[PDB]
């Protein structure tokens, strides 16, 4: 016995040490329970709703704006260094055509940020990644068919980040509504010919590939989001109660968050950030160089 | 017996699912009569309070779906309003009137997305060009996803908004729960008890259109059709109609 199968044990006593970074951005209108839903997946209240009840909170500017909140959080020895980007005034003004402009700026400006870095000649051995790795993008629950503006904005930035198509408030639909609904949007997807998350890459083995295809067929996600735990015959869960109806955010057989969760998180979230940087980041620096 | 309704709305919101519900009749959209709005005008003939309703319901395509929703693009919906103002003008100077069409608008709903935090700046642009001309109603569609306290905190802010726009909402002379949160289906399901009622079936509960517990789809019922209804015409006979006419001239 020599030894070197310890070198993943070296590896990863060397990366808890320095922590670790993600970058999210939420896209949608106001009220489609954006924050609401990044607060939920990682069970802490990290933002607010970037206008809340107040109409005269929306960008003075009429025109889309980046909210910029930083947070870290602790499980067992894990540190993870949270960006969350929400945009408030996406398609809540009376002229939109410039819904997505400051939005493709921010993610170009990121990876400006790095080259600019990588191209010194005494480089620091940890360069800040402030670049973002994944887009929440959230569509409303109404059956119909992609708006001129989710067409103009997801035809941008899917080219430029890892886009996770998700359906806001989904439990306005019915399970009928559901199915209908996320197949009219996923055809779609095929009619514009969009990259959605997550890609088939090469390296993928036929167990990985078949993940991903499993969870491809349940985008995007039905997600209903909840900060406040309620009490439903005794037992106590997280979730949404009302007049006539209980909603458990954590029942697989309700909605699709438990799903959305291990995905963005357990299974895809070293993915989502090694993406950005060999496909994203490197196209856009491949671009800048020819030039 | 005639009665004009209209609906603004962006497009899934639930306009026709809800015209449905309230005159409990799926024959709303059989007759369609014929970047900015379409127009789509109705008729149907309704057995409601015994008689023959001659129902029109005039509804928006694309509403708020452009990427610049400014005046030029709702227009249509104006020039729609005095239009039906301008032909019962002339038709009342005749000197053979005796049947005419009255095709003026008696209500216009307009429908507000269940976000839960404000109006939007053209959902308060819209209504701040509608409501000299139409009884103004607002309701909260698909109100069936919004909690208890949502609804009440939402509807707050709404009416906050409305009346710093100096925006004029139809006050029978009900009002106080405007906006109403209304729900809408024509469709039968079953309860947790096994009962056919009318509403939507959820995995987290089954929503019932006719349970005053669950909407105020039967305050705007009353407010339209069952309770209301003949104050709708008469405001806009004696009161809007006559306002366009005296700027007209
Ligand atoms: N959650 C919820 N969904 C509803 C309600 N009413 C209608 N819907 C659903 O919303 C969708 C939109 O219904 P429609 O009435 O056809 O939408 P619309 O306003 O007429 O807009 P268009 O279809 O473009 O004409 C339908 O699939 C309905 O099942 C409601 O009260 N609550
Ligand atoms: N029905 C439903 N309502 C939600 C959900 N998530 C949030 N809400 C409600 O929608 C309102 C606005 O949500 P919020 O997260 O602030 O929207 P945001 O503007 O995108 O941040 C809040 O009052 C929430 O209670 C959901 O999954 N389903
Ligand atoms: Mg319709
Ligand atoms: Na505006
Ligand atoms: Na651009
Ligand atoms: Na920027
Ligand atoms: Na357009
Ligand atoms: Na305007
Ligand atoms: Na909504």
């Amino acid at each position: 016995y020599v030894g070197f199968d310890t070198i993943t044990n070296q590896i990863e006593h060397r990366l808890l040490k320095k922590g670790f970074q993600f970058n999210i951005m939420v896209v949608g209108q106001s009220g489609l329970g954006k924050s609401t839903l990044i607060n939920t997946l990682f069970a802490s209240h990290l933002i607010d709703s970037a206008t809340g009840d107040d109409i005269s909170a929306l960008p003075v500017t009429k025109t889309t704006e980046m909210k910029i909140s930083t947070h870290t959080l602790v499980e067992d020895r894990v540190r993870l260094n949270i960006n969350v980007i929400d945009t408030p005034g996406f398609g809540d003004f009376i002229d939109n055509s410039k819904a997505w402009e400051p939005i493709v700026k921010y993610i170009k400006e990121q990876h400006s940020q790095y080259l600019r870095k990588e191209l010194t000649a005494q480089r620091e051995r940890f360069i800040t990644d402030t670049r973002v790795h994944a887009i929440l993008y959230f569509l409303q629950p109404n059956g119909k068919e992609l708006s001129r503006l989710d067409v103009e904005a997801l035809k941008r930035l899917t080219e430029i980040a890892n886009v996770i198509p998700v359906i806001g408030k989904s439990d306005t639909l019915t399970l009928d509504e559901r199915t209908e609904f996320r197949e009219l949007i996923q055809n779609e997807f095929e009619k514009y010919n969009f990259k959605i998350y997550p890609y088939d890459s090469e390296e993928l083995t036929d167990e990985e590939l078949e993940l991903n295809r499993s969870v491809r067929s349940i985008i995007p996600f039905a997600v209903v989001g909840s900060e406040n735990e309620i009490e439903i015959n005794g037992e106590t869960f997280r979730g949404r109660k009302t007049r006539w109806s209980a909603i458990n955010v954590e029942d697989i057989n309700q909605c699709d968050f438990v799903y959305l969760r291990e995905f963005l998180i357990r299974t895809h979230l070293q993915d989502l950030i090694e993406t950005t940087s060999y496909i994203h980041y490197e196209g856009f620096r491949a671009r800048q160089l020819i030039a | 017996p005639s009665f004009n309704l209209l609906c603004v709305g962006p497009d899934g919101i639930g306009k026709t699912t809800l015209m449905k519900t309230l005159f409990n009749n799926d024959d709303i959209e059989a007759n369609l009569v014929k970047h900015k709005v379409k127009i789509k005008s109705y008729e149907s003939v309704i057995e409601e309070n015994g008689v023959k309703l001659n129902l029109n319901v005039i509804d928006t395509e694309g509403f708020g779906d452009f990427l610049n929703n400014d005046q030029k693009s709702w227009d249509p919906i104006i020039k729609e309003i005095d239009s039906r103002f301008d032909q019962y003008l002339d038709a009342e100077n005749k000197i053979n009137r005796h049947s005419i069409n009255d095709k003026r608008i008696h209500a216009c709903l307009y429908f507000i997305e269940p976000t839960g935090h404000y109006l939007k700046p053209l959902d308060l642009k819209f209504m701040q060009s509608v409501y000299e001309k139409c009884n103004l109603i607002p309701v909260i569609a698909k109100s069936d996803i919004l909690t208890d306290e949502e609804i009440l905190s939402f509807k707050k802010t709404i009416m906050n908004q409305l009346i710093q726009s100096n925006i004029e909402l139809f006050k029978p002379p009900l009002f106080s729960s405007l906006p109403y949160a209304v729900i809408g289906s024509n469709d039968i399901v079953e309860n947790y008890s096994g009962n056919q009622v009318r509403g939507r079936s959820y995995p987290w509960g089954v929503i019932e259109v006719d349970n005053d517990n669950h909407s105020d789809f039967n305050l705007l019922k009353n407010l339209l059709i069952k309770q209301f209804m003949e104050e709708l015409k008469e405001r806009t006979s004696k009161i809007l109609y006559e306002n366009y006419r005296s700027s007209k001239l």
